[PDB]
């Protein structure tokens, strides 16, 4: 029913390509909060804005939210990424739940944000929504709370394919 | 003849079991206007004895660093029972301590201490072991979940 998922718009490649991986949810009811964890090879891709090609480093948030961005709501972004680790590391989390709450509507389904990758190496690698030591106790390196601050469990994680080297 | 007063002292956020013993100990319990004071043990328990028998009204002092302080009025004599392990008294985490000191208010003060030390582990310059609150051995969207559950003191 419910999921989150990584998107690759692209999974065979040549060295230089740039890579956009977007993470998604579906049916995430009363979602007011979400931690993603993105586990890469930084030896073969690095971590990038998809539409500047400025490098990620450790505080770069996820591009694009489309999700959790409501200004009235207080949206609190952050991101504390391990660049030579190759994980990207975001949360965002809306601080007035009873405002959302009044409201009735969910913010249910949509872009979380989004991050692009360089294809540095002539390797077959993976790009997965992974734990990490940022997300122990977690569902595949993803954390998410309702608008009462209670985890919501019992989704799927959709992972992209495996990426190819274009041989 | 004097009085002894005893309850357990609990939370209301999720944590992992392995931490249980963690979070239900050293809870500060103080009879106020006395010396009279306690920590409660690791199923959250707490006893205070050699309350004088005349004092028939009293307050207990409830606290932990980074816990938002509470004052539990008691009235009566003997052995007292002030709460139970199936309806302990909750205390709310997140009133956080910031430079050795709590403001007795759960805010965006609390919720950006919180955000300061996302991410951060043991051996990093800024790391504040307690900020774990839920001690699952990372700050993280759940630690700051915490802080917003109780977002008013
Ligand atoms: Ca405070
Ligand atoms: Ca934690």
């Amino acid at each position: 029913s419910a999921h989150i998922a990584l998107e690759l718009d692209k999974t065979k490649v040549k060295v230089g390509d740039v890579i956009v991986a977007t993470v998604k949810a579906k049916n995430m009811t009363s979602m007011a909060g979400i931690q993603v964890n993105i586990k890469y090879d930084p030896e073969v891709l690095q971590a990038i804005d998809p539409a500047t090609g400025k490098p990620f480093t450790k505080e770069t948030l996820l591009v694009d939210p489309e999700l959790l961005s409501n200004r009235e709501y207080n949206p609190l972004l952050t991101a504390v990424n391990d660049i030579n680790s190759g994980i990207i590391n975001y949360a965002s989390c809306y601080v007035y739940w009873d405002s959302y709450r009044e409201s009735g509507v969910s913010e249910s389904t949509g872009i979380i944000g989004k991050v692009g990758f360089k294809v540095l190496k002539a390797a077959n690698t993976t790009v997965k929504l992974e734990e990490t030591r940022f997300t122990p106790n977690s569902i595949d390196g993803t954390l998410v709370i309702d608008w009462y601050g209670q985890q919501i469990v019992g989704y799927k994680v959709i992972q992209p394919d495996l990426e190819h080297h274009h041989h | 003849d004097k009085t002894t007063v005893s309850g357990y002292i609990s939370v209301d956020f999720d944590y992992p079991p392995e931490s249980e013993s963690k979070i239900k100990s050293g809870f500060n319990v103080k009879v106020a206007g006395t010396e009279l004071s306690t920590k409660t043990d690791e199923k959250g328990y707490f006893e205070i004895s050699g309350i004088p028998g005349d004092m028939r009204e009293f307050t207990l002092e409830i606290s932990k660093r980074n816990y938002l302080k509470r004052n539990v009025t008691v009235n009566g004599t003997g052995k007292l029972v002030v709460s139970t392990e199936d309806n302990p008294l909750i205390l709310w985490a997140g009133d956080v301590e910031r430079k050795g000191v709590q403001d007795n208010a759960i805010n965006m003060v609390d919720v950006m201490e919180i955000s300061k030390v996302f991410g951060t582990r043991a051996g990093d310059e800024e790391y504040v072991a307690e900020l774990d609150l839920n001690m699952d051995g990372a700050i993280n969207l759940f630690d700051i979940a915490i802080v917003i559950r109780h977002f008013n003191a």
